[PDB]
């Protein structure tokens, strides 16, 4: 029994050890009590703008769209604190460990910036803070492990299984099945068991509350569509949330193609995986055909998540919201493209947004539309990575 | 044919307590796997709780955490697994099976194709460590309609409304983690089943302090991986110490 639905439509749920159960009525019932508390939301909205510096800009592309009829605007999430929309969330779930009056917070992370997410927010909240993270995410992440080990964070390299995310995601819950009464495990997504995802969604829908009360001042109508880059669906679902009841905006999220869809590496399950049961959630997953999870590719790491939040998959098959691809080159012209005519780096997570909004313009261009393209994140940490593709390519 | 019922009432008119090991099939090997549980029946295991190789077990410790390793490194697949319940069965016909299973690899082929083939091969009971009791309902229906036993982790945890779902809706035998003297009471009073207490059973001091306590029987998990991950050097110093340790533990619970 929950006082909330662990559902949307077939997918969701709350697949975890009984010994968990427990800890998530608990988390529940703070949450569904905080969203209650105005004192609650005065401190959350408290954080979010004297500290991670909400709200965030709504740019309009001058020079991107020139030749063509389509109106790009861009929600700088990249501005945020930390420079990634995760700064949101992690503020509000520290609150909500406050609430519950633990002390400690519990973190997995493939990339390494939910960790920095997290390390950030337990620093401000003080709260101990232990992260677990992929021994081969650890190497090629340094750089992030020793921001969070800056701002007080321990740490921990998992090499257990794959050494990558789904087993930092596995050790992290083991942790919290013996430790939930003093501490708080701080999910990355939009993703995993109820009532995570519901919880991310509310703690990120500011994203599109802002974006639609922007978009109305300076265009004085809503956009044709909201584009999204879908890793766990974080960042989508806080854009989609406030626009799902407006039915003349469309809804498209961008999944990771990697090196292509017909070659297997890529990390778009929600099209092109298989429903399964895993990380406490019945979802679309990564997975080969005997049941054992694989994880995505893409040359995002943020995007590295093996599956994909269960209301995603229950947007996608009422039809509410579109799913589509983008490859690692399609994001990286995007990257380059938003650099030389902008003058913003984006993040290669948010590239993927931009990129499929760039194929929208580009193959209809005498097509009339208002687009909103969620930039997620900045792109400093990645100019290494498109250093050395640029390098190798001739 | 309910292996547990009458296991459970042998033990009952000798006045014994069951011992139940755990291991992963294919741990280190097809081969060994299937003399180590063979080992395992003849050195005195009442039943048996075998776990199906899987890629993300969030529920087990690194003991058996490397146990999958050392199954996935064989390239043991859920598909040789039922070949081998299968092999086993007709090895052991009274003895009762029961899967650990993670809820991906029952979900995978349709939850009711899993059970079905369960029951094929002869499998008595099935855990799935990552659906819990609020979450039961498709899978112990798929259960029941295959003669198969839900088997549900009772945690130390346990509020009254948990108690009493675990006595309802569970088959076979109670999985114990847990002073459990008070949730011994309560699951009697609800009439569960037997409870196995199944939680770092290392010593035959503990097998005896759990039927003491009130518990049918106690399972040992990592105990006996142990002594595989320890000896795989030494194929028959591994049986070797396998069959002591089970012989020593079967004996604590006459
Ligand atoms: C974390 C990451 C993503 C993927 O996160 P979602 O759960 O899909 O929202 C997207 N953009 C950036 C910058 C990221 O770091
Ligand atoms: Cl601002
Ligand atoms: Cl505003
Ligand atoms: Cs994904």
């Amino acid at each position: 029994t929950t006082l909330l639905n662990p559902y949307f439509g077939e997918f969701g749920g709350m697949y975890v050890p009984q010994i968990l159960m427990p800890a998530l009525n608990q988390l529940e019932e703070a949450f569904v009590s905080a969203q209650k508390d105005p004192e609650f939301q005065a401190q959350f909205a408290d954080l979010l703008k004297n500290y991670a510096g909400r709200p965030t800009a709504l740019t309009k592309c001058q020079n991107i769209t020139a030749g063509t009829r389509t109106t790009l605007y861009l929600k700088r999430e990249d501005l945020l604190h930390g420079g990634a929309h995760k700064t949101n969330q992690v503020l509000g779930q520290a609150l909500l460990a406050k609430r519950m009056g633990k002390s400690e917070i519990i973190a997995e992370t493939g990339a390494g910036q939910h960790g920095v997410a997290s390390a950030l927010a337990s620093a401000l909240l003080g709260l101990k803070c232990r992260i677990y993270m992929g021994a081969k995410d650890v190497e090629r992440q340094s750089p992030n492990v020793f921001r969070m080990r800056l701002m007080g964070a321990e740490v921990i390299p998992v090499h257990s299984g794959s050494a990558t995310l789904k087993d930092a995601c596995n050790e992290a819950l083991r942790d919290w099945s013996g430790s939930y009464e003093t501490a708080h495990y701080m999910l990355g997504t939009a993703a995993g068991p109820h009532p995570y995802p519901t919880i991310v969604r509310e703690f990120q829908r500011m994203i599109g509350e802002e974006t639609k009360a922007q978009i109305l001042d300076k265009e004085g109508r809503l956009p044709d569509a909201v584009i999204a880059c879908v890793g766990g669906g974080s960042n989508a679902i806080g854009m989609f949330a406030d626009f799902i009841n407006d039915t003349s905006v469309g809804l498209i999220g961008v999944e990771p193609g990697g090196h292509g869809i017909e070659t297997g590496e890529h990390g778009a399950p929600l099209k092109h995986g298989r429903v399964g049961i895993y990380f406490g959630m019945k979802a679309p997953m990564m997975q080969t055909a005997d049941g054992q999870i694989e994880e995505s590719y893409s040359i995002s790491a943020g995007l590295d998540f093996p599956s994909v939040g269960p209301q995603h998959a229950y947007l996608n098959s009422i039809g509410r919201a579109d799913y589509v691809s983008i490859t690692d080159d399609e994001a990286l012209e995007a990257f380059k493209t938003l650099c030389r005519h902008e003058g913003i780096i984006p993040a290669l997570e948010s590239s993927h947004a931009l990129a499929h909004a760039l194929k929208m313009m580009r193959e209809q261009p005498e097509k009339e539309q208002l687009l909103v393209v969620n930039l997620s994140g900045r792109g400093d940490k990645d100019i290494f990575t498109v250093h050395d593709i640029l390098k190798a390519r001739g | 044919m309910e292996r547990y019922e009458n296991l459970f009432a042998q033990l009952n008119d000798r006045r014994e307590g069951a011992f139940v090991p755990f291991v992963t099939l294919g741990d280190p090997g097809i081969e060994q796997s299937l003399k180590i549980i063979d080992t395992l029946i003849d050195a005195g295991a009442d039943a048996l709780e075998l776990g199906v190789p899987f890629s993300d077990p969030l529920a087990d410790g690194p003991t058996i955490q490397n146990a999958n390793l050392r199954a996935f490194a064989a390239g043991v697949t859920p598909a040789q697994c039922f070949e081998m319940l299968a092999l086993i069965r007709e090895k052991h016909p009274t003895i009762p099976i029961g899967l650990l299973m993670y809820a991906n690899l029952v979900f995978n082929n349709g939850i009711d194709a899993f059970y079905a083939r369960c029951e094929q091969v002869g499998v008595d009971s099935v855990l799935v460590a990552d659906v819990p009791v609020e979450e039961s309902a498709p899978f112990r229906q798929a259960a029941l309609r295959h003669n198969i036993a839900p088997i549900f982790i009772c945690p130390p945890n346990a509020d009254d409304d948990l108690l009493r779902q675990v006595a309802s809706y569970g088959r076979g035998y109670t999985y114990l983690l847990s002073p459990l003297h008070h949730l011994i009471e309560k699951l009697k009073e609800y009439h569960a089943a037997p409870a196995l207490q199944g939680f770092g059973i290392s010593s035959p001091e503990q097998v005896s302090a759990a039927v003491r306590a009130g518990a049918a029987g106690a399972i040992s998990g990592s105990a006996i991986v142990k002594i595989i991950e320890k000896n795989l050097a030494s194929p028959k110093q591994m049986l070797a110490e396998l069959r002591s340790f089970v012989s020593a533990m079967k004996a604590a619970s006459r």
